[PDB]
């Protein structure tokens, strides 16, 4: 059921009595990104890999050496 | 008050064909048979989806 595409996932499901093959032009989302459809790779290497978008908050001293002038 | 054996309006054989006939019982069985010529509840679920509103999380 993750490879319906959205929309009809929904027409599928009795949500709306219009599909997307049939909505007027302007319901439909506007999108200034390329489009891409991806079911769920669950039991695949496609896996969702999850990790932190942050750095470490305390950022530590990178060592740099002086001489006793 | 309670009703004794007397004061009842159903003879003693009628009530003893009741029970060795197993009326009532029967009368379930016909009941759960009308449910096996009606229609069947199942939506086949990866090929047809259940009923989803706006509203939902
Ligand atoms: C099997 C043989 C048949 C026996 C018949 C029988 O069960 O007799 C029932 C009878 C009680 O009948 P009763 O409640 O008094 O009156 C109902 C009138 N519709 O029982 C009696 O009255 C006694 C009869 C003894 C014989
Ligand atoms: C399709 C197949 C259809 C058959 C499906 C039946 C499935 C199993 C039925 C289960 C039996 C029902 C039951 O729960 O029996 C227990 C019940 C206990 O009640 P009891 O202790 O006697 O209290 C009396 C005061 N009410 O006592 C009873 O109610 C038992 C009733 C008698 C059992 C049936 C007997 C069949 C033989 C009929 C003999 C007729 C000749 C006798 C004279 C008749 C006079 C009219």
């Amino acid at each position: 059921m993750s490879q319906v595409e959205p929309g009809w996932h929904f027409w599928l499901g009795y949500g709306v009595d219009t599909a997307p093959c049939n909505t007027p032009k302007e319901k439909l989302p506007i999108r200034a990104y390329p489009y891409k459809f991806q079911p769920n790779y669950t039991g695949t290497p496609g896996a969702f890999v999850t990790y932190n978008t942050l750095k470490p908050k305390i950022s530590a001293w990178e060592p740099v050496t002086k001489q006793r002038s | 008050r309670p009703a004794t054996w007397e004061e009842s309006e159903e003879g003693a054989l009628s009530k003893a064909t009741k029970y060795f006939l197993l009326a009532e019982m029967f009368r379930g069985l016909y009941v759960v048979l009308e449910q096996f010529f009606r229609a069947p509840y199942t939506i086949y679920y990866p090929f047809e989806k259940g009923p989803v509103s706006p509203r939902f999380r």
